[PDB]
């Protein structure tokens, strides 16, 4: 349902 | 504040230990302490700040969505659901206020590299967007404008100073597209931004950086997934 | 306390909402509020109390283990790892003190049904065991005795008043066996208790209850898994 | 490595 945003991925 | 007596380098060190221990509230507190030293953050330190606060506000958003859905289904039985949803809402607003405070008091500057300037303005948009998910009335339209404005300024800098595969640029564009679709009721603006962002990255794929291409390729797929969803 | 003005039934209601929202700190606070009303808890309410506190102390134990391992590997570089491990240790001890306080001030009684008496004494053993995982010195042997004593009293009541498939009886026996192996350096006592517990349940399998057999069958498998591990 | 204890399973 909800649009996906930038994930909390360690850079 | 509570971290005032601790050396900056020890606060960074403990933020990394807290990340390893999945203690994200501690990690956020350590990074708020580090920011309050009033020195600039590196790329690695911005990652620690971002991860810690996104985890804290993430759990609060998920909680709020569960409670809000029970409340709306119950509006189809006591004040308990509304009261507890309000309690979680207040804490969520508290954490977004803390983040927006740090950005405005310490991190957002006229000077600095493009990466830092774009990252902080993207972060300002995101935390205004999180307030907007739970807002209503005179407070709300003020919140939605503040989010769009922060995002647009970020977008202006990114298109001028960064390659179109840059992971901050791509993540900002992904998140502005979500603002348009989920917050601003502007699906057209969302689809247009997402498609332009994907197509321009793919057109200039040669601009991928050796140290960040996995992050760029991940965001490109998430723009594609949202386009599929918005069809 | 902070829950003093809220009705018992509203505290129970909010504990269930907090469980749904995975807000286990709130859930524990709501159930501490309910216990402080000074009425007995039902089976369903003991489940809410147990789940909430076990989740809170669970995250603290996992954090402490991560930090303790970094610290021991570092003892093979600054005080930061020790300081942060001590901070998490202090909070963990705080939560175990809160639980042991509630048990002693409100829940543990000479009266009540066997289920309630065994459950609370099992819970006293578990939270003394969690203190023992992080304890050292004069505080420690006091802690290990208090855990064994609470477990044995629980075991005495369970063998006299409950069928050998009863899920509280099985869970208590599983947890006493872990005390023996992990805390008391008594692998023999552990293996003996676990094997006796499994064999007696299987011998009197006909005693499974229609409302709890899935819980009994799960604990029986965990006793079997520990026996395989301890070979 | 670590012995398994009673899980946090809702009853
Ligand atoms: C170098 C720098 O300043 N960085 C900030 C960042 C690297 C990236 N952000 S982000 O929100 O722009 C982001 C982009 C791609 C992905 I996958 C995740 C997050 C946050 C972390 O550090
Ligand atoms: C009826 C009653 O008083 N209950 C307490 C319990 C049901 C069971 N416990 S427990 O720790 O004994 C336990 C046994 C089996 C399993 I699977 C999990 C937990 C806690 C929850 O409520
Ligand atoms: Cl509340
Ligand atoms: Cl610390
Ligand atoms: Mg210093
Ligand atoms: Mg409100
Ligand atoms: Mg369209
Ligand atoms: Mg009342
Ligand atoms: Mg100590
Ligand atoms: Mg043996």
């Amino acid at each position: 349902i909800r649009s996906t945003s930038t994930p909390n991925v360690h850079m | 504040g509570a971290m005032g007596s601790m050396e900056r380098a020890s606060l960074i060190q403990k933020a990394k230990l807290a990340e390893q221990a999945e203690r994200y509230e501690d990690m956020a507190a350590f990074m708020k302490g580090a920011v309050e030293k009033g020195e600039e953050l590196s790329c690695e330190e911005r990652n620690l700040l971002s991860v810690a606060y996104k985890n804290v506000v993430g759990g609060q958003r998920a909680a709020w969505r569960v409670l809000s859905s029970i409340e709306q289904k119950s509006n189809e039985k006591g004040p308990e659901v509304r009261e507890y949803r309000e309690k979680v809402e207040t804490e969520l607003q508290g954490v977004c206020d803390t983040v927006l405070g740090l950005l405005d008091s310490h991190l957002i500057k006229e000077a600095g590299d493009a990466e830092s300037r774009v990252f902080y303005l993207k972060m300002k948009g995101d935390y205004y967007r999180y307030l907007a998910e739970v807002a209503t009335g005179d407070d709300k339209k003020r919140i939605i404008d503040s989010a769009r404005s922060a995002y647009q300024e970020a977008m202006d800098i990114s298109k001028k100073e960064m390659p179109p595969t840059n992971p901050i640029r791509l993540g900002l564009a992904l998140n502005f597209s979500v603002f348009h679709y989920e917050i601003a009721n502007s699906p057209e603006e969302a689809i247009s931004l997402a498609k332009t962002t994907f197509d321009e990255a793919m057109a200039d794929l040669h601009t991928l950086s050796e140290d960040s291409y996995k992050d760029s390729t991940l965001i490109m797929q998430l723009l594609r997934d949202n386009l599929t969803l918005w069809t």
